[PDB]
RNA sequence: UUUUUUUUUUUUUUU
RNA sequence: UUUUUUUUUUUUUU
RNA sequence: UUUUUUU
RNA sequence: UUUUUUUUUUUUUUUUUUUUUUUUUUUU
RNA sequence: GAUGAUUGUAUAUUAGCGGCUAAAUGUCAAUCAAACAUGCGAAUUUUAGGUUUUCCAUGAAAUCUAUUUGGAAGAAGAGGCUUGAAAAAA
RNA sequence: ACCGGUGGUUUGUUAGUAUUUAUGUCAUCAACAUGUCAAUGAAAUAUCAAUAACGAUGAAAA
RNA sequence: AUAUAACGGUCGUAAGGUACGCCGGGGAUAACAGGUCAGAUAAUAUUGGGAGUUCUAAUCCUCGGAUUGUAUCAGCACCUCCAUGUCGGCUCAUUACUCCCUUGUUAUUGAACAAGAUUCAGUUAGGAACGAUAGUUCACCGUCAGAUGUAAUACGUGAGCUGGGUGUCUGGAGACAGUUUGUUCCCUAUCUAC
RNA sequence: ACACAGUCGGUACGAAGUCGAAACAAGGUAGUUGAUGG
RNA sequence: CGGCGGCUGUUGACGGUCCAAAGGUAGGAAAAUCCUUGUCGGGUAAUUAUCGUCGUGCGUGAAAGUUGGUCCGACUCUUCACAUGUCGUUUAU
RNA sequence: GAGUCUAGCUUCAGUUGUUAUCUGAUUGGUAUUGCAUGCCCUGAGUACGUAAGGAAAAGGAAAGGUUAACCGCUAUUUAAACAAAAAA
RNA sequence: AUUAACAUAACAACAU
RNA sequence: GGACUCCUUAACUUAAACUGAGGAGUCAAGUAGGUACAAACCGUACAAGGAUUAAUUAUGUCCAA
RNA sequence: UUGCGUACAUUCCUUAAUAUCUGGAACGAUAGAUUAUGAUUAGGUAGUGGAAAAAAAAAAAAAAAAAAA
RNA sequence: ACAGGAUCAAAUCUUCCUUGAGCGACUCGACAGGCAAAAAAAAAAAAAAA
RNA sequence: AUCAUUGUGUUAUGGUUCUAUCGCAAACCAUUGAGA
RNA sequence: CCUUUUAAUUGAUUAUGCUGACUUUAGUCCCGAUAAACUACAGUUCUGCUUAAACUGAGGAGUCAAGUAGGUACAAACCGUACAAGGAUUAAUU
RNA sequence: UGAUAUAAUUAUCGUACAAGCACUCAGCUAGUUAUUGAGAGACACUCACGAGCCCAAAA
RNA sequence: AACAGGUGCCAGGCCAACAAGAAUCCGAUCCGUGUAUUCCGUAC
């Protein structure tokens, strides 16, 4: 078949919405959560780039330094 | 798509207990059987989550078949691998280690990550009581029967949770209704033990870890060293 | 006997 | 006028 | 807010 | 072990089977 | 079809008022009963499309002869329009 | 009054202007591709200083 | 002194085909489908006459008029406008008629029983098999006897399929068949005033 | 929005007070009551 | 180098008359032609489809090419045999 | 405010069709049928009829056909072939 | 540097 | 070289919105109103323009009004 | 019996009239300030007629103009 | 709910009245569960303890 | 003056055509130089 | 400014009009036959096809196209590549 | 919330309406001209001179 | 037409080898050939 007329704005606007919730409920919600997991785990480390890359690393970064108590940095030694 | 389809679809669906393979039967079996060779001879491979709960299920059967020491499942065993040098492990460190393994000899882990040119999940099969393993082994056997003594001996709740089942493996003193106080009088030979036949050398060997050394000096890098090759090249373009 | 007709757009026929 | 009443009838003329 | 029915 | 008619069973209920909706709340 | 009106190849001939044609109006630079390019040889149409700001005054016909008379008013003639009015007390 | 040199007017403030080449076709043949020789600014012989901020020149800037 | 008798007068005694058909503007394929029309004709009832001849109405044939309706034939306009003998079959369907069988015990009957004929009525219940020849469909022929088996809907149905002649299309809006957590669990929602 | 997505029309502050309500009349004191035998 | 026929009388050898250059020869014949069911026989539970035959129903027609023995066949049709989801009526991998 | 089960409404075709009087201690007072193809059996060789011939009330059953459901049996197709011993 | 069509954003609204 | 209606009338099946004539209105080129729903029928003191006003017309007077 | 609803006023206010005949052959006049009870008026296809506008360019007329500066 | 009320007043076991129909019935008040992993024809199957 | 909320109003950003001369006689006029 | 003139060809929602931009259809359609491995003490993965010999005294048995298409850092850039006598008797030097 | 209302354009007897074009915007685009014509009962402006008016090409 | 060029944009009196005012007032930034007034050169 082919169209008999032209669509509006309106329509096109919903369809925007619609979309985007139908996206955002089945992929982005799935892939940030499954992305927040693997904190808890080591970083990944790829041997191909170890030409290039950073050493391994466990430990994580604090982002937030203001609700960070404790030590920060030791002294030097003597 | 539309993400909505995909539900509409799968209503009143049953599941695939073998997951399909691209390719003819021939070639998926052919597959299936080369990577279980490549298994072997790694200890660890890097897989998609969905092949990797899929050769799980051969990994098991050709350690379950190789242990019993048959003619008839060595026939089974030869019809499931490929080269000689998966073979000899199998038959040479793998058979002794699980002696006293009744079954579940892999794991698969999940990375929790998608493939960057691909965005698929990716997974480890690894086999289980093996150097550098991702995670420790339960002790299984005697080791087990001596962790559950420890256990019992070390608090009152697990004496009490342990109760019932030491009665089964002999760690309560029938003849007093008290834990055993020697545990070492429970030891037996296992099969992986070699049994009983009944200097000064300079070329003597130097005790080590995992295999002896030599008392000399060999200029060679180790096994996976002395053999180099490009993995890749590029293919120039054609404008 | 009459008021109530094609009032055959609907209800109603309340006389 | 009587539950008499698939095409069957009675009573009374309202 | 009905009419008519001679002597 | 699965599917199917080429096998087997019924041919009853309709105020029944079933169901997405408690309603003295007249200006959310 | 494949021992024969077999297949195949370098370089060549036939030019539109034409040639080719074991004869189909089949083919001649992927819609040839008459090819393609150019034209100060500056293309014709009773059919048919379009025709751009406002206000005001006045205001049609589908009738007649002729055209060997037609039809979806073609052309020519006649006919049809601004003539009048409508302002008053013994 | 020929001939050489210099200057001005009209054509022409009212008119208009084209030289190089990417692409089509066997050929004839057809054709106005893509702003300017160009950061911007009258002046760059004003474009300084640099680590965030405040600072320099300029009518106007990061 | 001939023609123009096509006599408002150029006849100059100068004709046909194209299923090889291009261009321009109009809607007509050689039964003029549909709608409209209602001549023939169809439904109900009525009257005249002829059968049943004892008997005009158990039942059957035919005539006139009136009402309703239009299946089919002829005719066909100014209206309409797709491509065909103005459909043959397959798939999938809706509606009306007391519609082929099953109901009205028990008075309409030339109804002894059995098997039969005409007419009417419901709260509209359950059912009705194939083949050969392809002469576009009708009389008839052979089998199971499922037991005398009609119309409308654009041939019902061709962006669902097709065949020996009496084109193509990947579904935007209606409808129909499936499916939908929610007051919140994406983001945002900042009084009163001294 | 039912709409060829337009036009006409479109809301009447105080008592939300009260130590008022007195120069009608009556009054079960309610800031109550006024006609009527079908 | 276009083609080749009327009345009437006894199934009718035969008789009258008109016209013309001559007045369809033989063969084939329900046909690449008339007619979309001509009579009879062979096949099938049914054959109008098709073969054989009759030669009237209309008609064709001889170096216009007619008829055809034997041989031959990418030419129509009848009929026999094996297997077969073409099928009533649809399944599984 | 929230969980469960539910009342009312809705549903193929279609209708408004039901109960005077009231056993005196005498074995007691309507009751789940709307519906319907063909053939066979009891009723029955009876009603009917010179003869031939040959019914109904009710129930019971064997084919054929439609819808729906299911895998106990049969037929077609097809898959699987692995952990009892704490001496392991 | 540049009009319209076209593309995105901010603010404004309560008899609901 | 005209579409509907009124009177007369030719043709046709006293058929058809056909085909064709004689003479009046309307539309064509006419608004708003009535006739339920789409020019032709009735009425009009019939649309230069603006506002919150009075009227016998076709015709109506139970409800939608 | 007597009733009633209803479409259309140029009553009020503001415009217009170009084929010789609307008073007007009037009045005014230094190039017209629109008539107050003024007569006929102003639906319109085809065809015909009148009038007002379209920001621009050219021209050798952009300071004799109150008050203030 | 035997919760409230009357009486020269109820067998153990409330004579009688009120609760409009004790909020349609039961029950809860840290009540209830969308998404992820894993499993998954409808449906069912996990106590907490990194 | 109907945003109930998917609308409208204002404003802003983005998109958006593309012109800087490298030229100007063979005709006419005036003036000047040598020689007739 | 006003006034006179103007051969400007001087006036737009529409000719499926010519030359451009930007929406809708519309995150719809389109994806070519066979892969895998590169480890924690040795090794030979599977599959399709089957002219892959380069002195042996002999110029690999030919033509044509590429207007230089198997050189080069996971470069669509820059920079190179055609020797008919085969230069390396390069059996030496260090 | 109440009342009311059939996109536009051309042809045509016929608002004919299920006929023809157009998604939208920007630029271009369709009555041009009397040294030669004219007032003819369907429509014809104005200036000068006057029984007299104009003067062509050289210049 | 002092369009003869340039100087930051409209110059008879400024650069351009030969005449003629750095003229006065006004000016948002902001030079400013611009408005008003006035002088002078010219066989340009």
């Amino acid at each position: 078949a082919v169209p008999k007329g032209k669509r509006s704005k309106h329509k096109c606007k919903q369809r925007q919405l619609i979309y985007f919730f139908d996206q955002f409920d089945g992929v982005f919600k799935r892939r940030r959560e499954s992305f927040y997991r693997s904190f808890y785990n080591p970083p990944y480390f790829s041997k191909q780039t170890e030409q290039t890359s950073l050493p391994p690393s466990v430990l994580r970064p604090f982002r937030f330094p203001g609700f960070w108590p404790g030590r920060f940095a030791f002294k030097m030694a003597s | 798509g539309w993400s909505k389809v995909v539900n509409f679809l799968n209503k009143g669906v049953q599941r695939r207990p073998h997951r399909r393979l691209p390719g003819q039967p021939h070639h998926q079996w052919n597959m299936l059987k080369t990577q279980l060779d490549q298994l072997v001879r790694s200890d660890r491979l890097e897989l998609t989550l969905p092949r990797a709960h899929e050769l799980q299920q051969y990994a098991e059967e050709l350690v379950h078949f190789a242990k019993q020491n048959t003619p008839e499942s060595s026939l089974i065993v030869e019809s499931m691998i490929f080269t000689p040098a998966a073979r000899r492990k199998l038959f040479h460190e793998l058979c002794p280690l699980y002696a006293n393994r009744p079954f579940f000899y892999t794991r698969v882990v999940n990375q929790h990550r998608l493939r960057m040119r691909d965005a698929a999940p990716m997974a480890y099969l690894e086999f289980v009581d093996r150097p550098g393993e991702i995670r420790p082994a339960r002790p299984v056997g005697f080791e087990r029967k001596q962790a559950i003594w420890e256990e019992m001996q070390a608090t009152r709740r697990g004496r009490r949770q342990w109760w019932n089942h030491a009665k089964k493996l002999g760690l309560i003193d029938e003849e007093t209704g008290d834990v055993i106080s020697d545990i070492n009088a429970l030891r037996r030979p296992s099969a992986a033990e070699w049994e009983e036949s009944d200097s000064p050398s300079p070329y003597k060997m130097v005790a080590a870890p995992k295999r002896a050394l030599e008392p000399f000096f060999v200029d060679l890098p180790p096994p996976t060293e002395r053999y180099r090759k490009q993995r890749y090249v590029f293919k120039r373009f054609r404008p």
